[PDB]
């Protein structure tokens, strides 16, 4: 084959010299033709501390209305992401404490969703969950007893 | 001296005339401080195809303005009734005759009240009449 | 424990037949019903607006692209033209469940492979009020809680994608005029130096 | 759940006994009045079809043979006198009305081929002549035709049922073999393509081996309506108790009354008496214990109170209990010494009795709302009995150890109780039902249930489980029960009490009690429940278990749970209510031998185990080709708003 | 490819005939306890098809082969990888190994085609 | 009266183990006191005897495997006339000797029934 | 590293159908071989990491950085609890049918 | 498995938009191709591809003088879709435009166009419809490329972030020796399509054609922008033959050689891209390289 036209006119520096140029006289041109720190830290703030409020006494009250039964998945299901996704989610001296404040208050978002596992029950905590590997009396041990 | 318990399961008032007499009993059992060594139990059937059983020779508590009490158990494998049991008072007046009352009671609810207090209990006619002979209705359909 | 037969091959595919095939047409369902995409049916001036924030925002992303003597020239374009110029997926759960506890109540349907803790007995037995049942032998809507959670395989495997204006234009300019420019093309020879040598 | 389920998963043999006297109804000559079962203080009298074999009523009279007669003046009424105190019925024997009674006067009453047979019976001149063919079979034969054609046949072998039995009836070449067998499977299988089955694998197949007070053995299907599959004559006087002898359940020991015991090997068809050797002081058996099933020994107790250890091909303790006292004994080594002895006195009389059942252990406690353990008294060696004392009118519930003999729990009732009314008592896994009647709170059935735990603080087992600590209960340092207890009314004079056995034991136990009318109903141990809180109480507090039934001190007759549904069924007094464990753990056979076998099958916790009849096959398959037509169908829109989406946007 | 549809097949068939064969031995030993688990070939047997099922899903991967789009010959370009490589570096190296520009859509400018300059050229070229 | 406890063996005769003193309500219940006690090494499976020689006679009422340190507690089941029912030997840790309690028999349930309102 | 983004859906969607196949027929094989809990769930730690093991040395060809950003992240994480929930379910299913 | 390499080589020509740009002899190849692949099996393809890929047929059998084939085409697929999308309507512009009828074809996009103002769908749709009347109009009344930049302008002023009109316009401008604007033009195709290292290259070479034909102090000025662009263009794609290509030849110039280290690198990848790439490729590296 024969090779590209870009390159046929990029070797040869005489034909760029041969480029004349057109007139432009009526010839359209085209279409045109510190705070920063402080807004950014106010939205790194609301970035770390204005999720907070999710965590803070609307989703108490969204879980106080499940009433701490497991009949449903739904309330287990959102406890346990209650659980796992502040664990999965876990001038520069102002920050660190919100950055610290965020971590901390997806803990007590975490708490929040072990305090509803073990309203609910569902944390092996009693004695009632490990009662199956709980083993017997052998009382008798060598006698056997018959009646009439 | 010996008081008499008339009472009719009215059967052939509600068309279920084709039934077996057996099944259906009438268990009388005395109450109310007896001077026995046992209170007094019997358990009749029918006597007629109208349904009218009868209690005989029941023994009394001999006195003045005394009672004798006997709970009535109508008891039926075919159907339901609807006194469940029946207070008989069994009074020795001094009127010279011996008055006869009997009391509607369901199961589960006690016969006199407490000496505290009074709700009474619904009274019987006397014959006396267990009324609603609707069937027991064993089988459960699905 | 001798369970029936039948009771798992009527009992075990119904129910997974039933929920791969409600997820199937809620899959068809969300698809017909949400007819919106990534643009709108407007005008042509508010698409025109909107093109023009768009483009001030394009510009705050991508002036990596550009030199200073262009970026410079063209935020100076855009400013002057800016400034002058939920519960619909938990209803078909709902009816799945009634309809599991409604067709299935009433029988043990399988025993798990992993023991739980007796708490899980209100939840995945509920037809048996026997207390001496351990949490293996469970009903059929702990058929139904495991499948909710286990079907995304099954749904990926079977092809289905497992389940005003003028404030704005001068906020946009005013987000434009406060930016720092920082360029990719002042080092690019040492990063090209760096990546293929 | 019943009525398709109605005379078809249950059966009775409506059994008579021998038919002493047979007297034509003349109201209607199609039917027979037939005195039969001649006890010493009661008799059957029943009316029975002629022409169809099947009897119309029954009634245990409390009169014998003698007393009762037919009347002079009426040939359709008998007339029953009970001359030891004059007391006199007539009743009418059509329909059984009880006429004119008294004490005073008693009316003027006058006195009432086949295989090697016996008898005639109702030789009536039209039609319906009756054959006593055998001792104990009554064969019925009318003459449509003038050929006298077989009609019905009726076989009263069994009428007063003692004991009884239940039969239940390298690598690379394995691989290639497999394999192999299924490929020729499956090629049989498409070469071949171009209830009595599921009953032998849920254990319902089962055979009564009835041993009845004449001596007999049956061999009563269970899933049958009580066919007689086969029936032995052991030609003995009163057969007393009947034990498989090896645990392949091929052989059955029948002792008797005189002091024989009869090793009958039983087959699939027919058994056949391999042995009747006698005892060694054979004078009269009363009962026989099995002890120890491995090791084949028995104890075989005598009418003069005598003991015998019996044996055919550490400590042993043996409880004993009689009307008056419970007594203990220990086999040493071959001997029978008695250990110890809860008598009563003069004025008391032991009236039930029922030792704790070996039941199979699935849960150690019970869990409750707070996840916290009320541990059961799972202690073995227990007895529960009834002591009725007639001086101070009382019902005195103890509670024994068995082994050392020590009254653990001893509760009294004051309810002035009458002792002419049956009284029982089952003993559960850790708890104890006894039902009595009594009229202090109200003059109907009283059922008390006393539920044993280790304590009655939640979290407190008070039992050493450790590996390195042996329980000697004989020393008598076991831990004590704590109980709780509850009293239920119940509208119904409930007969005899028993447990529901099932294969593991998981199910809700039911207590299944035969009334005193016949029917049998049952209530389950939930409802049963004595920590019961009203149902005032029971909602606010929480402190009880998982759906925990509250305490309703009631217990109306469900009459979805009377089992046996319209049947006119009649046991004696004798009348053992028995439980069979099958396989498929939510269903046990409950039968009631005495004077007819009664067998059906119940579930106490609903059928769990298997498939509904009225299962709703067809709407599922409605409802899952409804949703692949609706799929089907809405396909081809999503596939063209898709590629509308590609091309119009 | 063929042998990952050779090997779905036949890990299809050893593992129904497995599960096959563990429900008849588990279906039989329910039936005998009214100890003795599984022989080892069915086991055996069972881990034959679930290493052909992950044979049979890692043999559906063919390395990525691609023609390009000037040239009509026998030569397929392959980089000799299984997947698409993110780095936009590397990523774009098969656009440039056949031919291609990802950005053809802005670059060829496909709205602005003279439609009869085309068809000039395309009938001068059959002409000729 | 006095009740006599006495351990026996098989055939041999009975071997005493304490005497106590039942007292009918002097100021409140029938229970126990302690007469005598007795000092003897008993060691194996016995029959225990509880005679009192004007009332009641208990040819043996437990079966029990003694030790030399009796920590038993003999139960005195009265009834509601104040005479000796029945009589047992339970197992006390925390006893030493053979004290004797007097057991009055739990007063059984009775059911709330519906009242006359 | 400036990366094509439909060069990283497209590896992450043959990861997912590897470990979706994956998860489903380690459930059957377990519930077909009847494995009990902790050695159930220990079977599935073992070779379904054995399986992505075999995704980075055969298909990735012992160099996962090239076609998954943070292969770590993206192989043995992102998918695991969706994996162990198809496996539980698959588990069930093989395990209630034999 | 050739049936899925001629798939992705058809889906990647329609993506591309290659067919614009290929030889006659190219387009009878494909068209070829494109009816042995879309008269055969029909599996992997799904049918969103198999309508672009009809549309690219169109468009190939329109390019090869096959109009009745080409209406054989856009009757199918107006039978599935009809004349509703912006596609559609481009191929009724063309059908128009081809049997004589070119000012029918305006008459028609002006008077949509005038139904597409108020009350309009997306934005793709209008700025198809507009180019397409931009082109049309430039094939019929002969227009001056003065006129079809004032056409290109004014479908810029209103409608920006569309890539293809400024890329229109910066090749109209380096038709012209407006180097300026066409520079601007590839800027802010840069700033609507980020990574179009095809965009970085075009840009490298017009900055480096002004820079050529500047010829004075500016013009080192302009190499050093022009090299900074080229290897923007490199740094987005490692076989850039023109990005390559372009480095070599803007380092060649600036005044560094003698493997001033960034020759050497720009030799090695051109020797790379001589080595494993296509044909054309090969021969353009082997073109750059051997030169003087
Ligand atoms: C359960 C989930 C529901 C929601 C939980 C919410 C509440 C959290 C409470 C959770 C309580 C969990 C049960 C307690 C275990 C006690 C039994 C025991 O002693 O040991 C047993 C082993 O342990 C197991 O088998 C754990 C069973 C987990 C099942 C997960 C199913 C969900 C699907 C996958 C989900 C991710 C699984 C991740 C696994 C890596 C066996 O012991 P043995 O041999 O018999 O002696
Ligand atoms: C006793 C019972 C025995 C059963 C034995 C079965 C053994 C399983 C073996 C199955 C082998 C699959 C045979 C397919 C034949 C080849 C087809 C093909 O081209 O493969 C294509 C797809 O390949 C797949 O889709 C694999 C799907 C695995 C599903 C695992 C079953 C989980 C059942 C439990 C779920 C619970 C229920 C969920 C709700 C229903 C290749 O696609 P690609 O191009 O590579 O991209
Ligand atoms: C108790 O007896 C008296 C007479 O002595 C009688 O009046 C009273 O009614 C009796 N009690 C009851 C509850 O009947
Ligand atoms: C009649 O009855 C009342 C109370 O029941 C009693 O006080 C009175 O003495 C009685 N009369 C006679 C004459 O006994
Ligand atoms: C008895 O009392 C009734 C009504 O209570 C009355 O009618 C009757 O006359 C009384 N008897 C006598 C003998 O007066
Ligand atoms: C006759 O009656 C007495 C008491 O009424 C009873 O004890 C006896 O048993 C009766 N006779 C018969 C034969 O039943
Ligand atoms: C059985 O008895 C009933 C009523 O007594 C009668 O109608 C019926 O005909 C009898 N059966 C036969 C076979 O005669
Ligand atoms: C009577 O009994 C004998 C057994 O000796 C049996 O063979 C015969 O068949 C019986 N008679 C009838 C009619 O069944």
């Amino acid at each position: 084959q024969e090779p590209y036209e870009w390159a046929k006119h990029l070797l040869d520096t005489k034909y760029i010299e041969k480029y004349n140029i057109q007139n432009s006289n009526t010839l359209p041109s085209p279409p045109g033709f510190q705070k920063n720190q402080i807004t950014v830290l106010q939205v790194q703030k609301a970035w770390q501390i204005a999720l907070q409020p999710a965590k803070s006494i609307p989703m108490n009250i969204f879980m106080s209305y499940m009433s701490g039964t497991s009949l449903q998945i739904i309330p287990i299901m959102t406890a346990l992401m209650l659980l796992s996704g502040p664990i999965k989610a876990i001038t520069q001296s102002q920050v660190q404490t919100a950055m610290f404040m965020y971590i901390v208050f997806q803990g007590v978002l975490m708490y929040i969703g072990y305090r509803k596992l073990n309203s609910m029950g569902l944390i092996p905590n009693a004695k009632g969950d490990w009662l199956p590997w709980e083993r017997i009396a052998h009382y008798n041990n060598g006698l056997q007893w018959f009646s009439d | 001296r010996r008081g008499t318990i008339k009472g009719r399961l009215d059967l052939a008032a509600s068309n279920i005339t084709g039934f077996v007499s057996t099944r259906t009993s009438f268990k009388l059992y005395q109450i109310g401080n007896f001077s026995t060594e046992y209170p007094y139990t019997s358990t009749t059937m029918f006597q007629d195809d109208e349904g009218n059983f009868e209690f005989a020779n029941l023994p009394l508590n001999d006195g003045v303005n005394e009672t004798t009490y006997y709970v009535m158990y109508p008891a039926s494998m075919d159907f339901n009734l609807k006194p469940n049991r029946i207070l008989i008072e069994f009074k020795n007046l001094e009127n010279g005759t011996l008055q006869l009352n009997a009391f509607k009671n369901f199961f589960g609810r006690e016969y006199f009240p407490s000496k505290d207090i009074l709700q009474s209990m619904k009274v019987h006619p006397y014959h006396k009449a267990p009324i609603r002979s609707y069937l027991q209705a064993r089988n459960v359909s699905i | 424990m001798l369970l029936d037969d039948q009771l798992k091959y009527w009992v075990l595919l119904p129910i997974s037949i039933v929920m791969v095939l409600t997820g199937v047409l809620k899959q068809y369902i969300m698809t017909l019903i949400t007819g919106s995409s990534a643009n709108e049916a407007q005008p042509r001036v508010k698409l025109t607006e909107w093109q023009y924030l768009q483009w001030a925002q394009l510009l705050i992303g991508n002036g990596g692209n550009l030199s200073s003597d262009a970026f410079a020239a063209k935020k100076e374009f855009l400013v002057k033209d800016l400034t002058e110029e939920n519960m619909a997926s938990f209803i078909p759960q709902t009816i799945i469940m009634w309809w599991v506890n409604h067709f299935f109540a009433g029988f043990i349907l399988m025993q798990l492979p992993f023991p739980l803790t007796a708490k899980f007995k209100e939840m995945l037995q509920t037809g048996i009020i026997c207390q001496d049942l351990d949490v293996r032998w469970v009903s059929s809507i702990s058929w139904y809680f495991i499948s909710v959670l286990g079907l995304n395989p099954v749904y990926n495997l079977i092809g289905l994608n497992d389940q005003q204006v003028d404030k704005a234009m001068h906020a946009m300019a005013n987000d434009l005029t406060i930016i720092q420019h920082e360029t990719c093309l002042d080092n690019v020879e040492q990063r090209v130096l760096k990546q293929y040598m | 759940v019943f009525s398709d389920d109605a005379f078809i998963t249950d059966w009775q043999l409506a059994n008579l006994g021998p038919w002493e006297k047979v007297i034509p109804d003349s109201r209607d000559r199609n039917r027979v009045l037939i005195l039969s079962n001649p006890t010493e203080t009661s008799c059957l009298v029943s009316s029975f079809n002629v022409s169809s074999g099947q009897i119309l009523f029954r009634n245990v009279l409390p009169f014998t043979i003698d007393e009762i007669q037919l009347d002079s003046n009426d040939h359709n009424a008998m007339v029953c006198v009970n001359s030891s105190s004059n007391h006199w019925q007539k009743y009418d024997l059509h329909d059984w009305f009880l006429l004119e009674e008294g004490v005073d006067n008693a009316p003027s009453t006058t006195i009432l081929q086949g295989f090697n047979k016996v008898e005639y019976f109702h030789r009536e001149d039209p039609l319906a002549l009756v054959l006593n063919v055998n001792d104990t079979q009554y064969m019925g034969f009318s003459a449509n035709g003038t050929e006298l054609i077989p009609v019905w046949q009726r076989d009263e072998w069994l009428t007063n049922v003692v004991d009884y039995a239940v039969l239940d009836v390298s690598l690379w070449n394995a691989y290639w073999l497999r394999l192999t067998t299924n490929w020729n499977r499956l090629i049989n299988l498409l070469k071949e393509n171009q209830t009595t089955v599921s009953d032998l694998k849920f254990g319902f197949a089962k055979i009564l081996i009835v041993l009845t007070h004449d001596g007999f053995i049956g061999g009563l299907d269970m899933v049958n309506k009580g066919q007689l599959i086969w029936k032995l004559d052991l030609e003995i006087d009163q057969g007393v108790k009947m034990f498989w002898t090896d645990k392949n359940h091929d052989e059955l020991v029948v002792f008797s009354h005189d002091g024989h015991y009869l090793t009958i090997e039983v087959t699939k068809d027919q058994p056949i008496i391999k042995s009747r050797s006698p005892l060694s002081e054979r004078k009269t058996v009363d009962s026989v214990i099995r002890l120890n099933e491995h090791d084949h020994q028995y104890l075989i107790k005598f009418e003069d109170k005598d003991h015998l250890l019996f044996k055919l091909n550490s400590h042993i303790f043996v409880t004993e209990h009689d009307t008056n006292g419970i007594y203990g004994y220990i086999i040493e080594n071959d001997t029978v010494k008695q250990t110890w002895k809860k008598a009563v006195n003069s004025k008391e009389k032991m009236v039930a009795y029922s030792k704790r059942e070996t039941t199979n252990l699935n849960t150690l406690g019970i869990t409750l709302g707070d996840k916290s353990v009320l541990y059961k008294y799972l202690y073995p060696n227990l007895a529960a009995y009834l002591i009725a004392n007639e001086e101070h009118h009382t019902i005195t519930f103890n509670l024994i150890d068995t082994i050392t003999g020590e009254i653990l729990i001893t509760q009294e009732h004051k309810d002035s109780p009458d002792f002419r009314f049956p009284m029982d008592i089952v003993f559960g896994e850790y708890w104890v039902v006894y039902s009595y009647f009594s009229s202090e709170p109200v003059p109907e059935q009283k059922l008390v249930v006393v539920e044993l735990y280790e304590s009655l603080t939640p979290d407190e087992r008070l039992s050493n489980s450790s590996d390195n600590f042996s329980y000697d209960p004989l020393t008598g340092h076991i831990n004590k029960p704590q109980f709780q207890t509850k009293q239920f009314i119940f509208p119904e004079i409930i007969k005899t009490m028993s447990i529901s056995k099932t294969t593991d034991d998981i199910t809700t136990k039911a207590i299944v009690m035969e009334l005193e009318n016949g029917q049998i109903t049952y209530i389950p141990k939930l409802l049963l429940n004595a920590r019961g809180k009203p149902a005032e109480e029971m909602a606010k507090d929480k402190k009880k278990e998982f759906m925990a039934t509250p305490y309703t001190p009631v217990i109306p007759i469900n009459d979805n749970f009377i089992i046996t549904h319209f049947r006119n069924l009649l046991p004696g007094s004798d009348s053992q209510l028995i439980s069979i464990p099958t396989n498929l753990e939510s269903t046990s056979i409950i039968c009631d031998l005495g004077l007819d076998v009664f067998c059906t099958r119940i579930t106490p916790s609903g059928q769990f185990d298997l498939m509904s009849p009225t299962f709703e096959k067809g709407k599922l398959l409605i409802t899952i080709f409804v949703l692949l037509v609706i799929t089907y169908f809405i396909r081809p829109s999503v596939s063209n708003k898709k590629l509308k989406s590609q091309w119009l946007i | 490819s063929f042998v990952s549809k050779l090997l779905y097949t036949v890990s299809a068939l050893v593992l129904f005939h497995s599960g096959f064969s563990s429900y008849e031995f588990h279906h039989l030993l329910k039936l005998n306890s009214l100890i003795s688990k599984l022989p080892k070939d069915i086991m055996y047997e069972t881990y034959a098809g679930l290493i052909l099922f992950v044979l049979a899903v890692f043999t559906s991967f063919e390395k990525l082969q691609y023609l390009p789009i000037e040239s009509n010959d026998g030569k397929i370009i392959s980089q000799g990888n299984y997947l698409k490589e993110i780095a936009l570096n590397k990523a774009t190296n098969v656009d440039n190994l056949i031919g291609s520009n990802p950005n053809g859509e802005i670059i060829f400018t496909p709205s602005f085609v003279d439609v009869h300059m085309k068809r000039k050229i395309c009938r001068e070229w059959a002409s000729n | 009266d006095i009740l006599q406890l006495s351990y026996s063996d098989d055939a041999k005769d009975a071997i005493p183990l304490g005497t106590f003193e039942i007292d009918s309500t002097s100021d409140g219940n029938v229970t126990v006191t302690t007469v005598n006690i007795q000092d003897v090494e008993v060691s194996g499976e016995y029959c225990l005897n509880a005679q009192i020689e004007g009332k009641l006679d208990m040819p043996c009422f437990s079966y029990m495997k003694l030790r030399t340190p009796l920590k038993y507690d003999l139960i005195v089941d009265v009834d509601e006339d104040n005479e000796v029912k029945q009589v047992s030997l339970s197992y006390d840790e925390t006893n030493d000797a053979i004290t004797a309690t007097v057991r009055y028999p739990e007063a059984g349930p009775t059911a709330p029934v519906t009242k006359l309102k | 590293q400036i990366n094509a983004t439909a060069n990283v859906v497209d590896n992450k969607k043959r990861l997912l159908f590897v470990q979706d196949s994956s998860a489903l027929v380690l459930g059957l094989v377990a519930g077909f071989l009847q494995i009990e809990s902790v050695h159930g769930f220990i079977w599935f730690l073992i070779l379904y990491n054995l399986i992505n093991v075999i995704y980075i040395v055969w298909i990735c060809q012992l160099q996962p950085g090239k076609f998954y950003q943070s292969p770590l992240q993206d192989i043995f994480f992102e998918s695991f609890f969706r994996e162990i929930t198809g496996f539980v379910m698959a588990w069930t299913f093989g395990y209630a049918l034999i | 498995m050739l049936k899925d390499l001629v798939r992705e080589k058809l889906l990647t020509i329609m993506n591309t938009k290659a067919y614009t740009q290929f030889n006659p002899e190219q387009l009878l190849q494909l068209e070829n191709e494109m009816k042995i692949y879309m008269k055969s099996g029909d599996s992997a393809l799904t049918e969103g591809n198999y309508f672009f890929l009809m549309e690219m047929l169109f468009y190939v059998l329109v390019y090869r003088n096959q109009d009745v084939d080409a209406q054989v085409v856009y009757n199918t697929l107006r039978d599935r879709l009809g004349e509703n999308s912006y596609k559609m309507v481009i191929m009724k512009a063309t059908l128009l435009q081809i049997n004589g009828n070119d000012k029918g074809a305006i008459e028609y996009l002006e008077n949509l166009l005038n139904d597409d103002l108020e009350y309009e769908t997306d934005f793709v749709t209008y700025v198809s419809i507009a180019k397409k009347l931009i082109a049309i109009k430039t094939t019929s009344k002969n227009l001056s490329q003065e006129s079809v930049l004032k056409e290109v302008v004014a479908l810029t002023d209103k409608f920006p972030l569309d890539a293809e009109l400024w890329w229109y316009a910066s090749e109209i401008y380096f038709e012209m020796g407006q180097f300026e604007k066409a520079c601007y033009c590839l800027e802010q195709v840069l700033c609507i399509t980020p990574f179009n290292y095809a965009c970085f290259g075009r840009l490298s070479e017009t900055l480096y054609y002004e820079a050529l034909r500047s010829k004075k102090q500016t013009k080192t000025e302009l190499l050093e922008k022009a090299l900074k662009n080229a290897l923007r263009s490199v740094e987005l794609s490692e076989l850039y033959l023109k990005g390559w290509a372009l480095v070599n030849i803007i380092s060649r110039e600036l005044g560094r050689n003698k493997q001033n280290d960034l020759i050497k690198l720009s030799a090695s990848k051109l020797k790379e891209i001589s080595a494993k790439s296509n044909n054309k490729d090969k021969i353009t590296a082997e073109l750059i390289l051997n030169k003087i």
